[PDB]
């Protein structure tokens, strides 16, 4: 399914004219301002829910199974712990 | 687990060597040998520690050398193949005050003090740990705890029931730098001085990173101006396609 | 008599020599001798020969 | 003709670090491969080093690791940097790995590299599992114990098994030196393991974040990806650098700094931390010989995800649902890291096995269906 | 398309062991190469397995060698196999390596697998004189002690590099456990270069006894030279097995089996037997890094093989007068090391000079000489 | 180099155990411990060899128990931790008559004894050096050889002069079986029990080598069978060439 330099694999291609200017004509970080506030956040609002509901679920299971079950090793504890045991 | 079965939390204290940028204080680590000789030495080996380790970290050569000097050591056999001894030496390991395990269960109602060389490494907390449970010891247990025999209550062992008594009193050292030595101030001395026993490249450890950390910085910020500076013709390509 | 000491796991070769041994040793001509030293050179004190016992 | 076309060893290098014909659109997560490489170079000249000045006998191992630490030059570095580098390796291959799911590496017609990367991660476990019990302090003692009598859950031979791969009656010497010699063998298995894959690899080429053909599209190996590696190797170095100069000891457990003692239990027995998810997913199931089954399965489990992916497109950069479901596998798989280290104590008995069964029902149940579902989805929104 | 050629992995095994396209005429030198790779397994297995039960510490080494020839399972067969092995493996090596000086193997465009050859040479001495040392006998270490002493003639640094190859200012525990770290890996990085050998010779193939291109009558590698292989091996297992099991220390020094004591030397320091034509050129020259060099010249002076041969013809088979000086080169490598292990004594001091010159003119004189005139002669003598 | 300083090569013996096929004698093997017991175990080690090393090759499991529970061996220290001695058990070494190298040498005039668990296979000869040497003190040095002080002169020990005195002779042992102990006997007794010292794996290494020669050179013969089978299309080839 790949092959080398020269019949890489690719349906013909015609059709599309590519360019491009030397990395010395070039300026490296031209626009990085802009990308790095207004790109970064564009691509971070459009993923942060995939994140962010996971995380923010399994975060607060772990906080009520951590808290009870410090609750349960307390003297006040000792008769739940007593039926859950 | 019951927070008694874990013992208590040891406070942060800040030490000397806390700080990506700090040594030891090395008239604390020298205070806290003091302590260990005098008090510690009783009961607890330093075994990983020989003399030559105090020279330029505590003590001078010669301060090293008298201290080698005056303990005996086994010898190789004499020509009639005779046990000997001698004197120290500062390749020699500092000598422990038991014989055997036995030995030191025998004279601690059945505990074996450990070895302390790497008790700060050995024990979550560290210094913090050391310090809280030397100075831990509450003048009465809590309402309600049956100690076992030998034990003495100590809210930093887990249990509460640790086989070592308090030891530390204002006073049972005579620091040879004046310093007062309250219970505090011993146990803040030994718990330097025993870091310093687990971790004796503490310092150079921590100069070599700081080398890194600047060397490996500068590396990256240029990584990503040549990664940069390489990509651009790939990142500011462009197309025009006319549909044949 | 010679003593051999481990001195770095190398032997050492430690000699108490007598009067006529050092004469002796003193004797031969420095000229001929592939390396050429007197015993003076080789030892501080001339009644402990004190040498790594390894053949050179 | 170049040089390094005609002749067949220079041939053999080029079409794997030169010109080798790679999308132009990989991403970061396409760096942790050559992380692992490194990894694995910094683990090998570590851990030859250490073989130089440690001691298998186990009336010496633990305290050859301190002449180690105290005495040899730079051997605190050594020892510091083998050990980190250990878990920064598996933080490494768990990236990579879930890279792989995310993108869906594992489709067509790339079966035989991630097939071969599952067992690449089986020998890592091996490897870490055994080069952790050198130490021969009280984890790795204990930890050689309960992870070696698993199997003696194998039925009929188990306890023989047991045994004979102890070389005794329980862990001891025998163990210890045995453990060091295949230590040292491990990492060569995998090393060449790691090679195989990377050439049944070579066949199809790298995927690429969009999930489509790079045939149209290819960029040389170098110098673009040789200077993108560049970035996260000095990353890397800045994280190794914090670990080893500044908190060597932080992913470690302070009884290993205990020598062996078989007598004294130590308060929990643990497994380093990567090892965790497996552990806790063992403890789930009640029987001994099912949660051994099912520690094995949660990895060989991998296997199947050829399977049952039903996705008519590889990856989900464009599966809103899939990268759900994905967030949660990767959630839960954390949560049961965490509870492999909690005491097996209520409420965390049940929990355990609830993350279990989220677990291998990811595989089973909800991958199937959501990828039949969303190749509806995508048929229908978009006539 | 088959299986076997469609897959790239089964593909690679199957350009190697299965559809390799070989000479049909290989004669039974072309089996060395196999034998070879036959002791290169035994040796890991063996050698892997010893390292199970071994103790590299100075104080524990020659016990821990007692320990497995006494107590550990067939630790006696496993212990003589290894040592055994090293010398076959040499035996090997040597027809090897004849052959392929006889049948101009070394000529174009075979000079990269002989070259490479040549490393794979030097990597199975420096194997083998670690693994000697490991033992920890008076040989092992007054053997350890006089040829790293020779590296002391590097000039400036050589006293230096001295005490940093030893780890110390003797022969010592940091040298033992170093060398025990380097033998392990040696001979993985000798299966490289085995490799890599193979791989550069694929591109020409096997020569053949005749010297003429076998591009017109090739035979598959199986089954015709997979089931020729078997003979020999089978040779070889008979040879291995009158050694290991009625004859086990006959290649050996029984002064190994005296512990190590760096005070008493013994009688006489000779080196392994395979080793003793290049000490018997080192003693022909009276200066130490004289001699030094003229031993490791010994070695890397087949790599100009390709030059000094001006023969038009590739190989023996119809070179009388070049077939006479191979007779009497091959028999004064023998000499030279015969007198490897004769003491320093009159009139062997001299006879080692002679066998020393003649060695090295050999490749200096009289094979360019009697290669030219050859060539001369057959363009005459057809005329 | 002289013949002196090589020393006399000793004859080859015919020994019992010289023989692709063929076991050591057990029963000289157990007279040559008694021999070893009885005369070299004043001055030579053997601690290469446990108690139980000795069962089912010269001696019954409760003959070996009885050797064994007749010595005291070091235990582990008591609930004190003071020293204590136990009796042997099986899995002890045979014990030294020296606790070090140097008591060894003063008891022998400077020179050390070897230990002789590893002597038949440290030394050219084997068996047959260890016969020739006790057996080889002539009454009379050769005339004109100057011994050392302290040597003894035997031909078969390279350079001539020996530390150890002869110290067989007829009958200092008295064998449990009857067998006559001279001189001739005790050497060949004991000359066996120090080769199976060095080799206790002699017996069953030899009957495997047996199985495996025969094994092996089945699988020769039907490799060579294979082999022509397999190559006979193309050794029988041939060719009918007409030039285009
Ligand atoms: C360990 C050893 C150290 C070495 C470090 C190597 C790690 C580098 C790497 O793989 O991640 C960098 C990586 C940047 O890589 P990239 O090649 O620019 O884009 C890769 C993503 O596919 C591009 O994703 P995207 O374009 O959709 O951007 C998403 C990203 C924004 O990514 C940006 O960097 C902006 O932000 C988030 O997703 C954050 C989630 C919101 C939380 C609130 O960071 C991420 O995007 C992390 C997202 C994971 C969630
Ligand atoms: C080590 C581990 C053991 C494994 C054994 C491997 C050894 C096999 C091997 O390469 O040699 C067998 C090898 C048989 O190989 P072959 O494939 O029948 O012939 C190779 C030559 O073309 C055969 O040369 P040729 O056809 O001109 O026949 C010559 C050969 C007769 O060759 C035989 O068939 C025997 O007899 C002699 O050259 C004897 C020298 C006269 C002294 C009196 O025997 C010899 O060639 C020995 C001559 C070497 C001098
Ligand atoms: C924690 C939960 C992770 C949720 C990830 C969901 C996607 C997301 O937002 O990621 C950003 C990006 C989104 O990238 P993307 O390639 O989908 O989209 C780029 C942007 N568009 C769509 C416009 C082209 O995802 C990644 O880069 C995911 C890599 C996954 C690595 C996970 C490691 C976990 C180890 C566990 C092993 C078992
Ligand atoms: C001892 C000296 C040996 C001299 C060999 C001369 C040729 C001969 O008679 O051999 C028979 C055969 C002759 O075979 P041939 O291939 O020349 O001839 C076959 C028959 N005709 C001529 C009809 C085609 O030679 C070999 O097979 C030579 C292999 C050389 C192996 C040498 C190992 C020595 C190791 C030293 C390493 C450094
Ligand atoms: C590693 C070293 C390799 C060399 C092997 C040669 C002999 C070693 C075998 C051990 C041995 O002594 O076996 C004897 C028989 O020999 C034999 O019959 C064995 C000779 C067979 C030659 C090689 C055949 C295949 C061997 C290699 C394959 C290994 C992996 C493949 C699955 C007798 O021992 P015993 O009969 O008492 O044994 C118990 C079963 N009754
Ligand atoms: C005379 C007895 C004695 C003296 C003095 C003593 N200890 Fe101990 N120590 C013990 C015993 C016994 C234990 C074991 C306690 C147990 O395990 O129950 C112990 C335990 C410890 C522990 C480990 C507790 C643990 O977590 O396992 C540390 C740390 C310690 N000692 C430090 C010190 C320091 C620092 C000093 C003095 C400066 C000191 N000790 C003085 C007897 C002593
Ligand atoms: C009272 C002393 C003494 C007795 C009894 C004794 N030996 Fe020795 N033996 C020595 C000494 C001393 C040496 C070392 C001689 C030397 O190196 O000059 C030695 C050396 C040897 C050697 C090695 C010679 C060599 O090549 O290095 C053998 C073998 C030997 N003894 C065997 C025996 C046997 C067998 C017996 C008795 C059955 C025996 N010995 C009895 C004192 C003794
Ligand atoms: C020592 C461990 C490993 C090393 C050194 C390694 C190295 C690499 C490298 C260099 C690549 C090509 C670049 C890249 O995509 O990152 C790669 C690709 C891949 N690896 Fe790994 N790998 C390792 C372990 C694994 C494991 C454990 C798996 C699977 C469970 C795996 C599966 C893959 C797959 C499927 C690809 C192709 C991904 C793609 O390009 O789409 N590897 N690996
Ligand atoms: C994939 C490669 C490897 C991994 C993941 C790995 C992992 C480990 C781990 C986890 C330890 C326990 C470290 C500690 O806590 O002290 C260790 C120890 C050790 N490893 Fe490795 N290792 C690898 C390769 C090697 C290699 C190639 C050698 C060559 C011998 C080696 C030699 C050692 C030695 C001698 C120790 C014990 C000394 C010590 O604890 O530091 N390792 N290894
Ligand atoms: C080309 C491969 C090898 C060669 C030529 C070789 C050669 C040798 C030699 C000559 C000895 C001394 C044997 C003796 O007289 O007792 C030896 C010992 C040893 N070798 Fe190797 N060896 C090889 C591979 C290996 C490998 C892969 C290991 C893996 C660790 C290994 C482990 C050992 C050990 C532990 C010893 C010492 C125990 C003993 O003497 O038997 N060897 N080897
Ligand atoms: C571990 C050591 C080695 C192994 C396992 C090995 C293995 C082999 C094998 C399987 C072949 C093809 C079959 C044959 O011709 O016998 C071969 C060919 C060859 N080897 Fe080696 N070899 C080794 C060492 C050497 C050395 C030291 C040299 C050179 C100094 C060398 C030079 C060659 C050459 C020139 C060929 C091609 C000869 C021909 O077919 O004409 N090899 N080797
Ligand atoms: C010993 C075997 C280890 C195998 C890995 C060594 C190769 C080094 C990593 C290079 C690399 C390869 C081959 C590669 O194919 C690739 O493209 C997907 C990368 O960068 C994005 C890589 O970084």
């Amino acid at each position: 399914y790949m092959g080398w330099w020269g019949h890489m694999g690719s349906p013909p291609q015609k059709g599309i004219a590519g360019y491009t200017i030397s990395p010395f004509a070039a300026r490296p970080f031209a626009g990085v301002v802009h990308a790095a506030i207004f790109n970064t956040f564009r691509r971070t609002k459009n993923q942060a829910l995939f994140v962010i509901l996971p995380v923010s679920f399994f975060y607060y299971v772990w906080t009520q199974a951590s808290e009870k079950n410090e609750w349960l090793y307390t003297k006040a504890g000792r008769h739940e712990l007593a039926k859950a045991l | 687990m019951t927070a008694a079965e874990h013992g208590l939390h040891p406070a942060e204290y800040p030490w000397p060597q806390n700080g990506m940028l700090s040594t030891f204080d090395h008239a604390s680590l020298r205070r806290g040998y003091q302590v260990y000789k005098e008090v510690c030495a009783a009961c607890h080996s330093l075994d990983r520690i020989a003399w030559r380790n105090l020279v330029g970290v505590t003590h001078t050569t010669d301060e090293a050398k008298a201290f080698a000097e005056e303990l005996e050591y086994d010898d190789e056999p004499d020509d009639e193949g005779n046990p000997r001894k001698r004197p120290g030496k500062l390749a020699d390991y500092i000598p422990g005050p038991y014989p055997n395990e036995q030995a030191a269960r025998a004279a601690n109602q059945g505990a074996l003090p450990p070895d302390l060389s790497l008790i700060a490494k050995a024990r979550h907390g560290g210094a913090d740990y050391i310090f809280a449970l030397l100075t831990g010891y509450p003048d009465e247990p809590p309402a309600g705890v049956v100690l076992a025999p030998g034990m003495n209550y100590n809210p930093y062992f887990p249990g509460g029931g640790i086989g070592m008594a308090r030891t530390l009193f204002d006073g049972v050292v005579e620091y040879e730098d004046g310093t007062p030595a309250t219970t505090s101030q011993m146990a803040k001395d030994v718990a330097a001085f025993l870091t310093w026993a687990a971790e004796p490249e503490h310092d150079e450890r921590k100069k070599l990173g700081l080398k890194a950390i600047i060397v490996i910085s500068a590396m990256l910020g240029l990584s990503v101006y040549i990664k940069k500076f390489k990509w651009s013709p790939i990142k500011n390509r462009k197309f025009i396609y006319n549909p044949p | 008599k010679n003593v051999i000491i481990k001195w770095r796991g190398k032997p050492i070769f430690i000699r108490h020599r007598t009067s006529e041994e050092i004469e002796e040793a003193n004797e031969v001509n420095v000229a001929t001798l592939r390396d050429p030293q007197t015993d003076d050179e080789r030892v501080q004190k001339p009644e402990w020969l004190v040498m790594i016992g390894v053949c050179t | 003709m170049a040089l390094r076309k005609k002749n067949s060893l220079l041939n053999m290098a080029n079409s794997y670090v030169l010109d080798s014909p790679q999308p132009s659109n990989l991403n970061y997560f396409w760096n942790f491969g050559s992380l692992l490489a490194l990894c694995l170079v910094i683990q090998l000249a570590t851990g030859i080093t250490l073989a130089m000045h440690y001691t298998s006998h186990a009336s010496l191992a633990f305290d050859s690791v301190e002449h180690i630490m105290r005495d040899v030059n730079f051997g605190w570095f050594i020892r510091y940097a083998h050990a980190n580098t250990a878990s920064f390796f598996f933080i490494c291959i768990y990236a990579h790995m879930g890279r792989n799911i995310y993108y869906g590496s594992y489709k067509t017609p790339r079966v035989l590299p991630w097939s071969i990367g599952v067992i690449i991660f089986l020998l890592l476990i091996i490897t870490a599992f055994m080069g952790y019990v050198l130490v021969f302090g009280q984890m790795s003692l204990w930890g050689a114990t309960v992870i070696c009598n698993l199997v003696s859950a194998i039925p009929w031979l188990g306890e023989d098994i047991v045994h004979f791969l102890w070389g005794g009656f329980s862990v001891g010497n025998p163990t210890l030196q045995r453990f060091f010699a295949l230590h040292y063998l491990m990492p060569f298995v995998l090393a060449v393991f790691a090679l195989l894959h990377l050439i049944a690899l070579h066949t199809a080429g790298s995927s690429n974040p969009l999930g489509i053909t790079s045939n149209v599209d290819k960029l040389s190996m170098h110098p673009y990806y040789s200077f993108k590696d560049l970035i996260t190797v000095f990353a890397f170095l800045l994280m190794f650098t914090l670990f080893v100069f500044f908190s060597p000891d932080k992913l470690g457990h302070p009884d290993n700094y205990i020598p062996a003692n078989p007598m004294v239990t130590p308060a929990s027995i643990v497994p380093e931390w990567y090892l965790l998810p497996f552990y806790a997913i063992l403890r789930a199931i009640p029987d001994k010989l099912g949660g051994v089954i099912a520690m094995v399965a949660a990895i060989l489990i991998l296997l199947i995800l050829p399977i049952v992916d039903r996705s008519i497109i590889r990856g989900n950069a464009f599966k809103p649902i899939s990268k759900l479901l994905f967030g949660f596998f990767i959630c839960n798989f954390l949560l049961l890291g965490v509870l492999g280290q909690v005491h097996i104590e209520p409420p965390f008995i049940v929990l355990g096995q609830i993350c279990t069964i989220f677990y291998f029902s990811y595989f089973l149940i909800l991958l199937p269906m959501v990828s039949t579902i969303e190749n509806i989805f995508f048929y229908i929104g978009s006539l």
